């Protein structure tokens, strides 16, 4: 409607991602870190981003 | 409630009580509305944050919910100001708790609990267990005073009897925990099991008592594995009330008939029904034992037959009004121990003594016009000492 | 209770590009963050229940309909079921160069009816406040506008909140979607720290969303454009049949073929 | 209008 707006790249991405998740459940430490966590809260502050 | 129980605990026991498997989870569900959200937010943070931020993270409207939540958890000591980071043990345990690291049973629970109440009342036929009897006797709802004769039921026993099964059971377990410390049983170990249900020597004895109350059933000659009943995790009415103080209850279990007889006169007992009358003699008899009108109205209300559910209020007003009046008449003459004064030469001394009594709370009633007052015997020594000191 | 539904946009063309780029953020972490949000959500209350949906250029397949590590049994099933299912979908996938844009409208379509299916079976005693935590990860397709708009309106009538969580790109359509139904719209710029956002912004439910401070909504450009050019137009000449926004007055709009009478 | 009196509409007992 009115809402407004190489080939080998798909192959490379399709295979590379296929090999991404042979390891799973890294939640213990990999999901989050305190240093990144602290910055997020500051951003959510009124002066933050 | 469970919140009252955990609230009255020392910091030392609390963190120990915060066992890895469940306690970090069971106490979480308790968090009523907002503390749950705040808990998750500061669950991956290793850096404490200023107290101002928490205060301003709730809009001006409904600001009271913020204060009650923060106050509730401060007692639970989930975090510390450290200047509001959570307890590392709870943080670690909770993270381990968050991606880290039947029909016959209810009948058994229904049946086992019913027999306990049968023993609670003066039922000639009931299950016999010396440990159970003494536990109830020290539970504060029974007194024997004579091992040979079966124990009677105290005033508190009747009030407990008329309570609903959930409140009845929950209070019963509450006394068990308090008495567990007195007998020397560790409170933390036994407490943690209850939380784990909703998901050692003491444990076996504790489980044996739980199996006796009907909450759990091994079913395999007391094996290690247990299958908790519905009551472990934590129905239509039958009584029909007329306007002439007549109750028609569709009761087959002798327990219900026994309960109704506590505050009414039984007339007929049909195979699937029984006829009882709520006369002055019965109600005052129940009130004398210790009951108050609220339990009876609640007990009749909760066990209300569907037929009378259509009418609003479910209980006809006259029956409710009459029951309340009957208890009120009993306590028309309110007795209060006290000591009277006479021959006050001057009102200034009487007024000064009155102020002294008011400060200490010794005064129970005063009469300025007659220049006299009444003091309880406990405060009689205090005022007597004051009079001697002049 | 609240029935959460997480629409994860796992586009291999875009997500795989991250693997080639060797960037810090990866689809595996994204699934873990969403996994945590689902686990935390159900953590909130027993009555709460959740689900998950994955998006692919071909189709969308649900990722969700003892205590070996000392874990809660129920969430353990969630951890295992999603991990096994997501890998199967990613590992096995046909290649079609013609179609590469991520499909989201159909993915949502399955959700809306799913909530309706749950809403019927649940007992009338308890009221269910459903939500959709759409997590976009790639640019949308122009051809999907018409279908996507219908589902959004369906959500409005059915009272479901579309909580968009686009990242790495601002899809004007999706932000348009969330605004209609009153859902929040958060554009996380720190992908590694994505999870801190969800537990704070998205996780709180509509019941407590109002009595809470959250990022202000983004201005929505409800642009309109003629079919001639697809350029912003402030005055549109629609007919009574096509209901199509056109550029300038014409004897007859092409999409109608009607016998317009001049006057 | 012609509404019932207060002391009949609801119980006047102190309970
Ligand atoms: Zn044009
Ligand atoms: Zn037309």
């Amino acid at each position: 409607g009115p809402t407004p707006i190489t080939s080998q790249d798909i192959i490379n991405s399709f295979q590379s991602i296929r090999q991404e998740m042979e390891a799973y459940t890294p939640k213990l430490t990999q999901v989050l870190s305190s240093s990144a966590a602290s910055s997020t809260i500051t951003a959510l502050s009124p002066g933050g981003a | 409630n469970l919140q009252e129980f955990l609230g009255g605990l020392s910091p030392g026991v609390l963190d120990r009580l915060y066992g890895h498997p469940a306690t970090c989870l069971a106490v979480f569900r308790e968090l009523p509305s907002l503390a749950k959200n705040w808990v998750m937010r500061m669950l991956f943070l290793e850096q404490p944050l200023p107290q101002a931020a928490v205060a301003l993270w709730v809009k001006k409207e409904f600001s009271k919910a913020q204060e009650e939540s923060t106050g509730l958890l401060s007692g639970l000591r989930i975090w510390h100001t450290q200047l509001l980071i959570l307890n590392p043990i709870f943080r670690q345990n909770l993270r381990i708790a968050l991606l880290g690291g039947v029909p016959s049973l209810d009948k058994y629970a229904e049946e086992r609990w019913e027999v306990v109440l049968h023993f609670m009342v003066g039922s000639p036929s009931a299950a016999v267990s010396q440990d159970l009897a003494q536990l109830l006797s020290q539970a504060g709802l029974m007194k024997s005073t004579e091992p040979g004769e079966p124990p009677c039921i105290t005033s508190a026993g009747f009030q407990f009897l008329l309570l609903d099964t959930p409140a009845q059971l929950w209070y019963f377990m509450l006394q068990y925990l308090q008495t567990a410390q007195s007998r020397g049983m560790d409170l933390v170990e036994i407490l943690s099991f209850l939380f784990q249900l909703s998901f050692s020597d003491s444990l076996l004895n504790f489980l044996q008592h739980l199996r006796e109350f009907g909450l759990v059933f091994q079913r395999k000659r007391k094996s290690r594995r247990y299958y908790p009943t519905r009551l472990a995790i934590n129905q239509p009415g039958f009584i029909v009330v007329e306007t002439n103080y007549r109750l028609y209850a569709y009761t087959e279990s002798e327990l219900q008939i026994a309960l109704i007889a506590l505050f009414s006169e039984m007339l007929y007992r049909f195979p699937n029904m029984v006829v009882a009358q709520v006369t002055r003699e019965s109600v005052q008899q129940a009130i004398a034992s210790g009951i108050t009108a609220q339990q009876i109205i609640h007990f009749l209300r909760t066990r209300a037959h569907p037929v009378m559910l259509k009418q609003t209020p479910v209980l006809p007003p006259t029956i409710t009004d009459q029951i309340r009046l009957w208890e009120l008449e009993r306590d028309r003459l309110r007795f209060t121990e006290g000591v009277l004064y006479n021959q006050f030469l001057s009102q200034v001394d009487f007024e000064l003594l009155l102020a002294h009594a008011r400060e200490l709370g010794v005064l129970v009633f005063e009469n300025s016009a007659k220049r006299l007052m009444v003091v309880t015997p406990a405060g009689h020594s205090d005022v007597k000492r004051f009079w001697k000191r002049q | 209770l609240n029935l959460l539904v997480i629409v994860v946009d796992a586009n291999p063309i875009w997500w795989g590009k991250q693997a080639l780029k060797e960037s810090q953020f990866t689809l595996s972490k994204c699934i873990d963050a969403v996994m945590v949000l689902g686990n935390s959500h159900l953590f909130m209350n027993r009555s709460n229940k959740l689900a998950v949906i994955a998006s692919h250029i071909q189709e969308s397949r649900f990722l969700y309909p003892g205590s070996k590590d000392g874990k809660y049994e129920l969430l353990t099933s969630a951890n295992e079921v999603i991990v096994e299912e997501i890998k199967d979908l990613m590992t096995k996938s046909d290649i079609k160069g013609q179609h590469t844009e991520t499909l989201l409208a159909g993915s949502l379509a399955k959700a809306l009816c799913y909530i309706h299916r749950m809403n019927k079976e649940v007992k009338d005693n308890q009221e269910m406040k459903s939500r959709i935590l759409v997590i976009k990860a790639a640019e949308d397709s122009a051809l999907q506008y018409m279908n996507f708009m219908n589902v959004i309106f369906a959500a409005q009538k059915q009272n479901i909140l579309i909580d968009a969580c686009v990242l790495d790109s601002d899809s004007g359509l999706l932000q348009q979607a969330c605004d209609i139904t009153g859902g929040l719209y958060l554009k996380v710029p720190q992908m590694p720290s994505l999870l801190q956002y969800l537990l704070w912004v998205f996780l709180p439910d509509q019941d407590q969303r109002s009595q809470l401070i959250l990022p202000p909504p983004v201005h929505v450009d409800y642009r309109a454009a003629c079919f001639c050019h697809r350029n912003l137009i402030e005055i549109g000449y629609v007919c009574s049949v096509c209901l199509s926004i056109f550029c300038n007055f014409s004897p007859i709009c092409t999409t109608c073929e009607t016998a317009f009478k001049i006057s | 209008a012609k509404e019932r009196p207060i002391w009949l509409r609801e119980s006047t007992v102190q309970g």
